[PDB]
């Protein structure tokens, strides 16, 4: 029960980011991750999520820019972004799906100039 | 102070700016009632509704792992009898369709053979459900649906008086019939029983002895969620009930059982997984009508053409929380569902029967609800497809769990602006 995103910083629009999420077993284990963020003036947003065996999948807004990755050895989460543009300045927050209700810390991504 | 606490908490000044605009607040009314029709009027894409199988068909694998190892016998009181042979068909016996019922002198009972009573109450709870599985459970909403289902058993030997008019409930023991009905779910069931002898001599007949064949015939089963639900409650509670004496053939190499010989509630983990299961299916269907007496989508806003009041207009609020908090309520339940009986998380002999049997098909898969002669052992319930699928149908539910927490903050806020 805990989770502790990592990676975020500024970075120029193109640029690319890869986030990292700790998650605890008992989180991440036999269950659904996802990846979510929260942009200025609006409420959370869902981005990404992956299954136990992998399977992948994205919300409109980031399908094709961003790679989301589990390592099941280890109970971490990764997304990798690419391309990014302004309109992804946010914090990102990981969480399995359906939501733990303790969100972590998240971590700020800021494109920009 | 409130600007101070709008410092704090970024979201909940957007939350209260959302709050007082009536577009949003209706922007979230109308993803409650997609995002219902995800949940009670999807199949595939509905974890609800995958849920449900998965609870349904957890029960009906635990008897096709189970079934063929399992003693009963006696007579129709629940007493011992001398000689009586009593089978079962569609049921998945040892190398068999058939489930045979012939252990003699023993009292039916606890760590003993499982009554014929108890075995006709079993057996009606599955073949009713492998018929459901079988044509496809309707979505959750789907309250009206029925199936028909046809089966039917046979008794042999000296004193046998399991299908006796008696008991049976015909009239004439050869070619006799009797319609009765039944009040389930608010549903009126009927069932047509009709009884035929055919002799030890008598054109076409292998078992070189006399018996007597009965069918039954039900119409207008409810195929609902609660209804099915009931039937899978009624099998694995009348086996840990009756907690009959099994035992075991372990084939050469493939999975080992644990323990071979015993009794069937010994099973405490699993059965115990199986029943939670269910309860929570029962939980999660219970919610459907929650959001249906809440619908979301006579739009809102202001009286009288003047400007909406956050804390006067919001009388739909409750409503609206109510069933924002139902429809979380059944997508975590839905999730707990599978974290009963996921292996990923399970340990020692418990995991070891989920994975070695139960999330295990020994058919030439074949479709949902068929019993062959290799069904035995293994599950022949589709518990691995469905645990993948209720996780792929919680992950495709990243935006509608978001809104419906959206939608339940709005509500929240509104009922408290209103007090």
């Amino acid at each position: 029960v805990q989770l502790q995103e990592s990676g975020g910083g500024l970075v120029q629009p193109g640029g690319s980011l890869r986030l990292s999420c700790a998650a605890s077993g008992s989180i991440f284990s036999g269950n659904v991750m996802g990846w979510y963020r929260q942009a200025p003036g609006k409420l959370r947003e869902w981005v990404a999520a992956i299954t136990p065996q992998g399977v992948p999948n994205y919300a409109d807004s980031v399908k094709g820019r961003f790679t989301i990755s589990r390592d099941n050895a280890k109970n971490m989460l990764y997304l990798q972004m690419s391309s990014l543009k302004p309109e992804d300045t946010a914090l990102y927050y990981c969480n399995r799906l359906p939501n733990y209700r303790s969100w972590g810390q998240g971590t700020q991504v800021t494109v920009s100039s | 102070n409130l600007s101070k606490l709008l410092t704090r908490y970024s979201t909940l000044n957007t939350l209260i700016k959302l709050s007082a605009d009536p577009s949003a607040i209706n922007a979230a009314r109308e993803n409650l009632g997609a995002s219902a029709k995800n949940l009670i009027g999807d199949t595939k894409n509905s974890p609800a509704y995958q849920a449900v199988l998965l609870a349904i068909n957890a029960a009906v694998g635990f008897w096709n792992v189970l079934g063929y190892a399992t003693q009963c016998g006696g007579n129709a009181n629940g007493q011992e009898s001398t000689s009586s042979t009593t089978i079962f068909n569609n049921e998945p016996g040892y190398r068999s369709t058939s489930i045979t019922c012939s252990l003699n002198r023993y009292k039916p009972g606890y760590y003993g053979p499982m009554s014929i009573e108890n075995f006709k109450k079993l057996n009606e709870a599955y073949q009713i459900l492998q018929t459901a599985l079988n044509k496809g459970l309707p979505a959750l909403k789907e309250n009206n649906g029925t199936v028909s289902v046809t089966y039917t058993y046979t008794c042999s030997g000296e004193g046998n008086d399991n299908c006796l008019p008696k008991v049976t409930g015909v009239d004439n023991q050869n070619g006799g019939t009797k319609t009765k009905t039944q009040t389930i779910d608010g549903k009126t069931v009927t069932t047509t029983i009709s009884s035929k002898v055919v002799d030890s001599q008598a054109k076409g007949n292998t078992t070189r002895v006399s018996y007597t064949e009965i069918t039954n015939k039900l119409d207008g089963v409810p195929d609902s969620a609660q209804a099915l639900l009931a039937q899978a409650s009624t099998l694995i509670n009348t086996i840990n009930t009756a907690c009959p004496y099994f035992s075991v053939t372990n084939k050469s190499g493939g999975p080992q059982m644990e323990p071979t010989r015993g009794k069937l509630c010994g099973f405490t983990e699993e059965i115990s997984a199986i029943q939670k299961m269910i309860t929570d299916a029962q939980e999660l269907v219970n919610q459907t009508s929650v959001i249906n007496e809440h619908e979301q989508s006579t739009p809102v806003g202001g009286n009288n053409g003047k400007p909406f009041n956050p804390f006067t207009d919001a009388s739909f609020a409750q409503g609206m929380l109510a069933n924002a908090s139902a429809q979380a309520k059944m997508l975590n339940l839905a999730h707990q569902v599978g974290q009963t009986i996921n292996p990923d998380n399970l340990t020692g002999t418990f995991k070891n029967f989920v994975t070695g049997f139960l999330a295990t098909c020994n058919n030439k898969g074949s479709p949902p609800g068929t019993v062959t002669t290799q069904t035995f052992a293994s599950g022949c319930a589709y518990v691995e497809q469905t645990i993948t699928n209720l996780n792929n149908s919680i992950a495709h539910f990243g935006t509608q769990e978001q809104q419906i927490q959206q939608a339940e903050n709005i509500a929240d806020t509104l009922v408290n602006f209103g007090s």
